[PDB]
């Protein structure tokens, strides 16, 4: 099951969910220095540090007060991650491959501009975020809960995670730079003006192609 | 609005038929052979011909099982019969099977299936729609998944069929044509005609009855000898009318576990 | 879903609620100065201490060893404060938002003799209690409930929060006084004499009108 | 005061009214029909539920059990205080539909009463011994 279930899910979802789950089976263990990924933000005001650009960007240790929250988005992740694939994303891996790069260049400004050291859920609940308001209109009830109406989704999450916690910081950016991200990508366009002026490069698909629609071999004579 | 009529089933099938009373026509200033726009709920449209019929009332349009579900209505709703004889000819069409209906099958699909169905018929098709063919011996259905010019287009003799490629995965929104339905029963017709009068009120309008304040039917109580068709009145009428069949059987009641039944 | 519904709250209860959510909001997160807030009674009895007279008494520094009391408060008082505006008290706001004055009054007096700083919770049960006695008699049966017989929830309430927390007192001093101006407001008119003499000023119904019966679009039809 | 419709019963009320309270319907007078209605308060039995004029065909059977609980129902003090013994036991027997479960709705929503109807197949199978 373990090879090729892994194959199975979308490149873009196998390649993710491996990247922030081994990494905290090495804090765990702790063979690395669990002291050498912070992402100090005075020390980025001072110095360069080419040292942790990205680093401190996928490693949590997870443990024994430190669980819970971070092991319950993993849930919806992988729960909500290969729906987003297709939502309508399957045919636009390139487009899927930007708004990740610039929410992550966009969350970790802010993550630098404010002392919080763990940018770790923001990046889980924005694309989330953004699958909501993209996603809208349908209704979901599970097991354990209630009957509550349709296009609720994006609110009703923003409740549960931050009551869980706290760091009113990290919920209030992520999903303030989904909305106007929400507005920017989709909604400017048609409201005033302002086209995408942030089109992906060729070389973007030259690397990945897109899925376009073959016509194939025609066979049809008089009548 | 001299447009909306009722529905009712077909006999002499022709998936491009509809049946009109002779004034009907001779009002709505239409002539023969003149193709007719038909839209109904869900802002869907189903392109069909318009021919005479000898005994067809009025206020009562008779069209078999396909172009109903097309339209997604059902027996006895309101369409609109507005007339457009103008569309312009198909360069190339896009027609590709249903995932459960052509499972180890295979071959030429379009020499088999197709060219004795378009032969000398001038059908005129739609984008998105669902029609069924009565093959050698199994009923195959297809999807017309692709057109141009799009969406309204009528098969030509010189045209481009590609029936090539993997079958479409069956929706969500459909009736799955191959089920029951009215006239899938014969031998009864007097007791058909029973089950149907005394049944469609409660279950097609239920509104009305909550105003009206009467008794509804609350039991019915199929009897006769195995095997003569009487889970397929239960199952025939749910299918058409709108509702929830939900099946309870005998024998796993019976023994499921102590008083867990 | 925001906007509606926040309008859709009255406006006394929609004052109640904001002032309840945003102060909170401002503490954790560090925008004001927590200690800035801590009403300081012993500096009230040498000084006049007009500086915080009402701003620390809203002061709630919610943590993570607590907060799942300070959500079940908030829960009770959403539910039942519309409850409670529509039992017998839709016509008669001015009543009511002054009622809410006499049941401040009294405690900010008993939190001076004393010297507890965190007066939120005895205003939230005192009305609980006030609600439940003045709307007795009903059966309520709460899903992972027992079927207890009505007319008990102010003394079962008075049960749950006691367990759950401490602070003896403010459970104390806020069910006496909904107790005694139950008395006074509507049991002293009616057992000896004494009436309202602390009757509502023409002041307030020129802030705010009570309500008024409609008549309609009256029709003249005879014979 | 109940109105006899086209098909319903449809029951208004009087909420409000001038010169309050005694005002005679005149040929030249203002009725105010609009608005949202009023929720069915509690205390007053409706006007739509069974009562004495609801039966016929047993005029004289309902004489008989009228006779025989009228007394007990209506004076329980006065039973005390003679001390006799009063009927503790009626059984209604015949074919089944001919209104038995309604002449004993009748009686007790007439002399007043807390009619508690138990039913036989419920009461059969609840569990084993918990019946
Ligand atoms: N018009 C018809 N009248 C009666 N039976 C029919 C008719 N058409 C088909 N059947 C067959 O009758 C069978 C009835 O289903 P089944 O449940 O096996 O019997 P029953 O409905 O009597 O329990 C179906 O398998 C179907 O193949
Ligand atoms: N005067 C009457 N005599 C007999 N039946 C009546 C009379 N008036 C009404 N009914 C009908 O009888 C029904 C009630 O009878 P039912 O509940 O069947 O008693 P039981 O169950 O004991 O036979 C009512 O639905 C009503 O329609």
């Amino acid at each position: 099951d373990i090879g090729d279930w892994f194959r199975s899910i979308p490149a873009i979802t196998r390649y993710w969910f491996a990247a922030t789950v081994a990494v905290p089976l090495v804090g765990k263990l702790g063979l690395i220095s669990p002291a050498y990924l912070f992402l100090w933000p005075e020390a980025f005001l001072y110095r360069f540090q080419i040292w942790r650009p990205i680093t401190a960007t996928f490693y949590f240790p997870v443990g024994p007060g430190t669980g819970f929250l971070y092991l319950v988005n993993l849930y919806f992740l992988y729960q909500y991650s290969t729906r987003l694939e297709t939502g309508a994303f399957d045919g636009r891996p390139a487009d899927y491959l930007f708004m990740l790069l610039f929410n992550w260049i966009c969350i970790v400004i802010t993550g630098l501009a404010m002392d919080m050291q763990l940018l770790m859920i923001p990046l889980i609940m924005s694309v989330l975020y953004v699958w909501a308001q993209l996603n809208r209109d349908m209704i979901v009830s599970f097991w354990f809960g209630t009957r509550f109406k349709a296009c609720y989704l994006p609110w009703v999450i923003l409740g549960f995670n931050y009551i869980i916690g706290g760091s009113v910081i990290n919920e209030l950016i992520g999903n303030l730079v989904g909305h106007l991200y929400f507005f920017l990508m989709f909604r400017y366009p048609m409201d005033l003006g302002g086209r995408n002026f942030l089109s992906t490069p060729q070389f973007l698909y030259r690397w990945l192609p897109s899925r376009r629609h073959n016509w194939g071999q025609g066979f049809r004579l008089g009548d | 609005r001299p447009n909306r009529l009722i529905v009712d089933e077909a006999i002499n099938e022709d998936n491009s038929v509809v049946s009109l009373s002779q004034p009907k026509m001779d009002e709505l200033q239409l002539f023969r052979g003149d193709t007719v726009l038909l839209k109904g709920k869900k802002r869907r449209e189903a392109v069909c011909i318009v021919l005479s019929d000898d005994t067809c009332s009025d206020e009562k349009i008779r069209m078999n099982r396909v172009v109903r579900n097309n339209l997604r209505v059902r027996l006895g709703d309101v369409i609109s019969i507005q007339p457009c004889p103008d569309v312009k000819y198909g360069k190339r069409i896009h027609v590709l099977p249903i995932d459960d209906t052509v499972e180890g099958i295979t071959g030429n699909l379009f020499e088999v299936y197709l060219k004795p169905y378009f032969l000398e018929a001038y059908r005129p098709i739609r984008k998105g729609d669902i029609f069924l063919v009565r093959g050698g011996m199994r009923a195959v259905e297809f999807k017309v998944v692709e057109t141009d010019p799009s969406p309204y287009c009528i098969v030509a003799p010189d045209t481009v069929i590609h029936c090539e490629g993997e079958p479409i995965k069956r929706e969500d929104e459909e009736e799955s044509l191959n089920e029951v339905g009215y006239d899938d029963i014969g031998g009864c017709r007097k007791q058909l005609a029973q089950i149907k009068e005394m049944v469609e009120l409660p279950l097609r309008h239920p509104a009305l009855f909550k105003a009206i304040g009467v008794k509804p039917p609350r039991g019915i109580l199929l009897y006769g000898p195995p095997g003569t068709g009487k889970t397929l009145i239960a199952r025939a009428v749910a299918n058409e009318t709108g509702a929830f069949f939900f099946l309870i059987n005998g024998p796993e009641i019976m023994s499921k576990l102590a008083g867990e039944s």
